[PDB]
RNA sequence: AACGCGGGGUUAAGGUGCCGGAGUGGACGCUCAUCAGACACCACAAAAGGCGUUAGUACAUCUUGACAGCAGGACGGUGGCCAUGGAAGUCGGAAUCCGCUAAGGACUGUGUAACAACUCACCUGCCGAAUGUACUAGCCCUGAAAAUGGAUGGCGCUCAAGC
RNA sequence: ACAGGGAUGGCUUGUGGCGGCCAAGCGUUCAUAGCGACGUCGCUUUGAUCCUUCGAUGUCGGCUCUUCCUAUCAUACCGAAGCAGAAUUCGGUAAGCGUUGGAUUGUUCACCCACUAAUAGGGAACGUGAGCUGGGUUUAGACCGUCGUGAGACAGGUUAGUUUUACCCUACUGAUGAACUCGUCGCAAUGGUAAUUCAGCUUAGUACGAGAGGAACCGCUGAUUCAGAUAAUUGGUU
């Protein structure tokens, strides 16, 4: 485009009241409505999320899980 | 003030409204055959009646012809006969023979002179005044059927030195 | 091609839209009553107009009824209105005068009363060569 | 809302203001760019309207209708007497000119 | 690294071998050697190779890795 | 020239000498030149350029997925019925749709002004939402004409649509039962959102249990004819 | 994430002299000299080794890293200038109209000029001048071709360049007006 | 004269493009919901109707350009057949117009209930179901459209033959030297190979007998079967056989 | 944060490049915008489009040689069947197997009237060590604009005077 | 007649609604439900017919004149198309420069006609509103139609009919001017800025083409619209 040579009307960045204050008032709105739909919400819900667990690249996963398997053993010695 | 428009729970919008038997039909499928035009007699309270299954069907060569645009793409898509993946190798013939297609063309190049000699038979020219318009015009045609819409007689005036050239049919 | 001729030089221009001038040919019409000038450019309010030399779209006002009907080219041929030639000469005809042709320039007819303009003798050669007089 | 029919404007604006000289003599606002390849000359000078006449001139310019014909043209006088150069300006050049 | 060549998928039959490819050749080597009384080594450098299959034909009763 | 005189021009003289090289070198920058236009369009044209590549993304994703998969009628029909075109086919007495937006009578009616006078008389509604004036309809006349329905906006038919059948058929609109935001509503016949309206089933082919022809039941309006223009219900079965 | 070294290396042939200060590189072979300013780009030139150049970026990010390939391609592109020459062979071809090409020598500037008459039985004369250091012959060997010669591989590639453009078919069908100059084979001298 | 002058067909999605686009961007786009309602109505309705005459005016001109096969000369009108499926032109033709009629009903019909619109929500609400109506009855065509756009390319490189005129007409097998007499004694660029079916059209040439322009027509070469058993290729022969008034030149390779 | 008239001290919210009192303050990063951003959250707006730039996650390949190239192979039944004036992998419809294999589709494209010829999938040699794919999170661009000349309050700011 | 009170908005734009199906994904995996882009399918003349025009509560104009926007009709340049040539079609950058003359009021005055390179669309009013002048439009006179017993009102139709500044401030266009002695010759910050389009000769009946047809660069000559002057000549003016 001929942008440089030719730039058009400025976009401003400059705020009015009026704008502002219709802006906070419908994002308070919004807020409400989503708490509204979430009370109402028919969607499945799990009771435990989706645990994403160990990442590999953690160096010591191994003897965690090494750990892990022997607090297994203990706690099953024990009950 | 708004309402509250709600519909209730009823049995009777799952039901029949409106039922007629088959001896009632053949009766009025009768009855239409047999009626005949009467101008004077008026109608004053038309029948609520199922038509679709009283009136005849169309014709046969109309039933065949609303049709056959249709039949013919079903059976030859578009794509296989004129394209770069078309298939059509025989075309579609008037004739089969030599003989016929040799008498084909003579009556083909004499119905083509006759539609020549008929349209030679029947500087530009300037535009035709637009006081010849008149009585066409949307206002006049909307205050027309403004007045057969809240008309139960409509008076159609002839004159007597024209009358089907003053006819509005 | 549109039927404004090429190389004419400035003349002052006699004749506006709504002029009727008479008919110098044997086609049958009398005069010519002038609805548009070729070659005419745009501006507000400005009538077009034409002078000698210049084709025009003319209605037969007075003539043969078969003539009446149709927009007919006509070329320009006498002007009363006076104007000046390169050579310093102001000038002008007692009448204002065009011939029809078609848009390639043939005429319609096949001789032409009284003189024509060295502008449209020039510019048409058909017109000069139906042309007893050239003025 | 918009003007219906486009009429290009009235006068240009590259004259303004339309206002009286401030002064008589008319001001050489640019001379030619000077090459230092050439001779030495002048390149103005001055004289007083005298009026206007016509001639007839013997036109040779090939492509023109009026080509090997007379053409009747109008010709404006000025009267030059001779000047006197009584004078000499240098000028430097400045970054304000 | 957002700036990267597009790589291209290729629509057709074939797909790339992988280690089975190289598993089989394995085997059937090792399934080959106890066969034959003799195990030659043969070089063709900087030729085309294509007359390969013409030898496999002409020593039918021999087998020829080429791999 | 005649038939494919630009192929055996072709074949004569070939092609300009850097032609490969040109179309090889523009298909090279291709990817450069749609990540810049990605980034530098505005406006419309961006918005469907973008829309535009989204789905030949998607549909090449579906290609590619059927490349992946390649090494790998639902209701019995007699054979006649095979291979032609048949619809998929998927107490309380309640509609499917039973309560809607009201409609409040400044809504519904607006009112015509009447008289030469600078103060005018306002007695006159004119109904803003489509109706349905049933046959033999006379207007009445203007003296005493209180509401006015409009010829541009009184309906006929409507597109039905049998939930179990899964087919859509206009139908003509026999009388208009309900409008559930007033009475005066139904009188004046209004076409509105969940509107009970009485249609002509002759064409769907409707036989009850003692072999008579049905030819009239009951349907709900599921759109909003004012807007869209058309009449869509649904058979209430 | 910023590499804390990086290191690319230019092997410089026997007869070839490579000078550089203050990011201007000046290599000099049996050919002549070329030069070129590569101070836009932050870089470390060094001689790690006999007949090696060094370059070096600290601290760089990958866009740093990645400017080294173009410097290091750059300058044994010069260092082939100057050493063997850089040589693209135009052809043109015509339909009916043959182009006439003269190639003359400006005393004055000392560069080359190009005129090329009767494209598609055009009238105008279209004049094409080589950037300096770019020699033009027409090759007796083959049939309408031209030679354009040089050490600078930029020079030699953009005067190809402007003759390829000046001969533009314009409002024609292209599958069917095959007239042009074109680059037709791009090497060394020697 | 040929049919060279017939316009570009464009496909559905592109005619429904070019549509949109015009009304984009050849009317203002910006509406008030604080203005007066008729000011609302009259945008609205000046979209609708903009939108209509456009498709009207494309519509029209493919029509109007196509050739009608009626009013042709019966070998125009034959060859037209044998090329395209006379059939199937004047079915793509018909819907082409039956979708212009429908486009007419739909802004009229709109423009009526945008007289009655009471807000600028309901009046954009019927623009948006008036263009999308017209959008789905153009994007029913698309096979049409695409038919129509070959059988336009085919008919711009088709040969222009005058059927009245002294004509010498070359028939026969394939093979026997038709497209070299033709080269032979006229201008035209036929192919002459060695396999049959070389020439796979009707070509034309012309020559000067007496101060008088004759025109030769090379055909494609004929088999020795009834006529139901012939392809298309050699019906291009037969009809000009059948049709033109000729001088016939019938080669045998003895 | 609440109020009589005054002096001294300290703060709150907000600020400390200049206008302007107070830091071109310190640390670690990110971002370059053809009208960035700096008081955003709402809408435009989507599971949106980016061969912008970084940080991650998962899966996969890799000295038994990965990813990219270059040099070569890319074969036999077989011109598979039907169809076509012609149709040999490559106008179509349907099948889509075997041999030789290191590997090679009853073929990915260019090409021929049909062949031929070239090219791709796949394989080998040369080379030499890390890569590929998809998602996630940041910041950046696009994600629609009219009409007098103008606005992060203004100058202006780019390892910021932005986040 | 009197006393008083008044005169939706970071909206909009290019792609319909209803009903079903499919669906990558989101969820769910003690329930296998629910959301869901991309799509798709149903309803909404063999180039026809012309014997189906479907309601003013909402009001627009014209003249003169300036400026802006780009959402480009023409002019400039560019990409693609069986784009041979010619004529074009689609798209891109571009608002520098233009975008006309008429007919029709038994009427939503909108459609026709011609010229032309082209006859593009908007804003600055219509998100109430003192330039001039026609219509919505409506004080008092008058008539017909409808309604009412009537005074009268209206579904309506017609005719005739009073607002009449500027010398003020600012703005604008021009004209003088104190202070620095008077004058002559100058410079140039800053502000404004200007040209536009067509045609003809040549190239050339050439390239290209089966034919019919048929260009362009260079060169040359006029004309359109605009602008700035001038009065030798010709008209007008006394
Ligand atoms: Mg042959």
């Amino acid at each position: 485009a001929g942008t440089i040579n030719k730039p058009k009307k400025p976009t401003s960045k400059r705020k009015t009241t009026r704008l502002r204050a219709k802006i906070s008032k419908r994002a308070a709105e919004k807020k409400r409505k989503e708490r509204k739909l979430a009370r109402k919400n028919p969607e499945w819900r799990s009771k435990l999320k989706k645990d994403p667990g160990i990442p590999n690249l953690f160096p010591y996963k191994e003897r965690l899980l090494q750990q892990i398997e022997e607090e297994r053993i203990r706690r099953k010695e024990e009950l | 003030e708004v309402p509250k428009a709600v519909i209730e729970p009823n049995r009777k919008w799952f039901t029949n409204t409106r039922v007629i038997s088959q001896d009632t039909l053949q009766s009025f499928r009768e009855a239409m055959a047999e009626k005949q035009k009467d101008p004077y007699t008026v109608l004053l309270k038309s029948n609520k009646l199922p038509m679709s299954l009283i009136r005849d069907g169309p014709k046969l060569e109309d039933g065949l012809k609303k049709h056959q645009a249709k039949m013919t793409i079903e059976r030859e898509p578009f794509s296989e006969t004129f394209g770069p993946k078309a298939q059509r190798k025989r075309p579609k013939l008037s004739f089969n023979t030599v003989d016929e297609l040799a008498g084909y063309s003579e009556q083909s190049l004499d119905s083509y002179h006759a539609r020549l000699e008929e349209k030679k038979l029947l500087s530009v020219a300037t535009a035709k005044e637009a006081i010849f318009n008149k009585g066409t015009s949307k206002r006049i045609w909307n205050e027309l059927y403004k007045v057969i819409d809240s008309s139960d007689v409509i008076l159609h005036v002839l004159d007597a030195r024209d009358p089907l050239g003053t006819r509005c049919r | 091609k549109r039927g404004a001729p090429g190389g004419k030089l400035k003349m002052t221009l006699g004749l506006p839209v709504g002029a009727i001038m008479n008919c110098a040919d044997n086609s049958g019409a009398r005069n010519l009553y002038i609805i548009a000038v070729k070659g005419a450019g745009a501006r507000l309010n400005r009538l077009p107009a034409g002078g000698v030399g210049d084709m025009v779209m003319a209605t037969v006002k007075k003539g043969k009824p078969e003539l009446r009907k149709k927009v007919h080219p006509a070329v320009i041929v006498r002007q009363a209105k006076p104007w000046k030639r390169f050579d310093g000469v102001f000038l002008y005809f007692e009448d204002n005068a065009g011939v029809i042709v078609n848009p390639k320039g043939e005429m319609k007819g096949s001789a032409i009363t009284g003189p024509v303009g060295k502008e449209a003798a020039e510019l048409w050669p058909r017109i000069a060569s139906n042309a007893g007089v050239v003025m | 809302s918009h003007r219906k029919y486009e009429a290009p404007r009235h006068g240009s604006l590259a004259f303004l203001p339309r206002k009286r000289a401030a002064r008589h003599r008319g001001r050489v606002k640019s001379f030619p760019k000077d090459d230092p390849k050439k001779p030495v000359h002048l390149t103005a000078a001055m004289g007083y309207k005298a009026g206007m006449t016509t001639i007839v001139r013997d036109l040779d310019r090939p492509g023109a209708k009026a080509h090997k014909k007379e053409v009747v043209e109008a010709v404006t006088i000025i009267d030059c007497p001779p000047m006197v150069v009584v004078g000499l300006v240098g000028y430097i050049e400045t970054p304000r000119g | 690294p957002k700036s990267k060549r597009a790589r291209v998928y290729h629509l057709t039959q074939v797909n790339k071998k992988g280690r089975e490819a190289k598993e089989r050749l394995f085997s059937n080597i090792r399934e080959t050697i106890p066969k034959y009384q003799h195990c030659f080594v043969f070089s063709v450098d900087n030729m085309r190779n294509n007359y390969l299959k013409d030898v496999r034909h002409e020593l039918n009763d021999c087998r020829i890795f080429f791999g | 020239p005649q038939n494919e005189y630009i192929e055996r021009h072709r074949k004569l003289h070939g092609r300009r000498l850097d032609a490969e090289e040109r179309a090889r070198k523009k298909a090279a920058r291709e990817g450069h030149k749609n990540s810049e236009n990605a980034q530098n369009l505005r406006g419309l044209r961006a918005k469907l350029y973008a829309k535009q590549r989204h789905a030949q993304k998607i549909q090449m994703r579906k290609a590619i997925k059927q490349h992946e998969e390649r090494n790998v009628p639902s209701d019995p029909i007699p054979s006649y019925l095979l291979d032609r075109a048949n619809p998929t086919t998927a107490a309380r007495f309640s509609v499917p749709i039973p309560k809607v937006r009201g409609i409040s009578e400044e809504e519904m009616f607006k009112v015509v002004k009447t008289g030469k006078k600078t103060h005018k008389k306002g007695w006159k509604r004119i109904v803003t939402k489509p109706t349905f004036v049933g046959p033999d309809f006379t207007r009445r006349p203007v003296k005493y004409e209180r509401f006015i329905r409009p010829m541009g906006l009184r309906y006929k038919k409507a597109n039905v649509t049998h939930p179990t059948l899964n087919v859509t058929v206009q139908l003509p609109i026999l009388s208009v039962k309900k409008n559930p935001s007033n009475p005066l509503y139904t009188q004046l016949g209004v076409l509105t959102k969940g509107t009970i309206i009485e249609v002509n089933v002759s064409d769907l082919g409707i036989v009850t249990a003692s072999g008579k022809i049905a030819w009239g039941r009951y349907a709900q309006i599921t759109n909003n004819p004012e807007n869209d223009g058309c009449v869509n219900a649904v058979l209430l079965v | 994430m910023r590499y804390i070294h990086s290191e690319e290396t230019i092997p410089v042939p026997e007869n070839v002299k490579v000078s550089i200060k203050s990011r201007l590189v000046t290599v000099e072979g049996p050919r002549g000299k070329l030069q070129k300013d590569l101070s836009h780009i932050a870089v470390n030139f060094s001689v790690v080794k006999k007949g090696v150049i060094g370059l070096e970026i600290h601290h760089g990010s990958r866009k740093d890293v990645a400017a080294l390939r173009t410097v290091r391609t750059i300058i044994n592109n010069m260092i082939i200038g100057v050493t063997k020459g850089f040589k693209y062979k135009m052809r043109y071809v015509y339909a009916h109209f043959p182009i006439n090409v003269n190639v003359e020598k400006n005393a004055e500037t000392g560069c080359y000029e190009v005129e090329i008459r009767n494209f598609i039985g055009e009238k105008i004369v279209r004049k094409v001048v080589m950037a300096p250091g770019v020699e033009v012959e027409i090759s007796k060997a083959q049939k309408d071709e031209l030679i354009l010669s040089g050490n600078s591989l930029e020079a030699v590639s953009q005067s190809a360049a402007d003759i390829q453009q000046i001969c533009k078919v314009r409002n024609k069908d292209i599958r069917k007006f095959l007239d042009g100059i074109y680059v037709s084979e791009k090497g060394n001298i020697v | 004269t040929g049919w060279k002058d017939i316009p570009p067909v464009p496909t559905a999605q592109e005619f429904i493009d070019i549509v949109l686009s015009r009304t984009q961007r050849r009317l203002p786009t910006q509406i008030r919901p604080g203005f007066k309602i008729s000011r609302i109505r009259a945008f609205y309705t000046r979209k609708v109707k903009f939108t209509q005459e456009t498709c009207s005016e494309k519509f029209g001109a493919i029509i109007s350009s196509f050739p009608v096969l009626s009013d042709q000369h019966p070998f125009h009108r034959d060859l037209m057949n044998i090329l395209y499926d006379a059939d199937h032109f004047k079915v793509a033709l018909g819907q082409i117009s039956t979708a212009k009629n429908l486009i007419e009903t739909i802004s009229r019909d709109y423009v009526r209930l945008l007289k009655y619109a009471q807000s600028l929500y309901q009046c954009k609400q019927l623009k948006r179901a008036a263009l999308g109506r017209m959008a789905t009855l153009i994007k029913r065509l698309k096979d049409p459209l695409i038919y129509l756009d070959q059988v336009r390319q085919h008919l711009a490189r088709l040969p222009d033959i005058n059927p009245t005129t002294r004509t010498l007409l070359v028939a026969g097998f394939p093979n026997v030297g038709k497209s070299s007499f033709v080269r032979s004694v006229t201008r035209a660029d036929t192919p002459v190979e060695p396999y049959a079916f070389t020439t796979k059209s009707l070509f034309v040439g012309h020559l000067d007998y007496k101060y008088l322009r004759y025109q030769v027509i090379d055909t494609p070469g004929i088999l020795d079967h009834p006529l139901e058993e012939m392809n298309t290729i050699e019906m291009q022969s037969v009809t000009a056989l059948a049709h033109l008034r000729a001088a016939v030149l019938y080669f045998m390779d003895i």
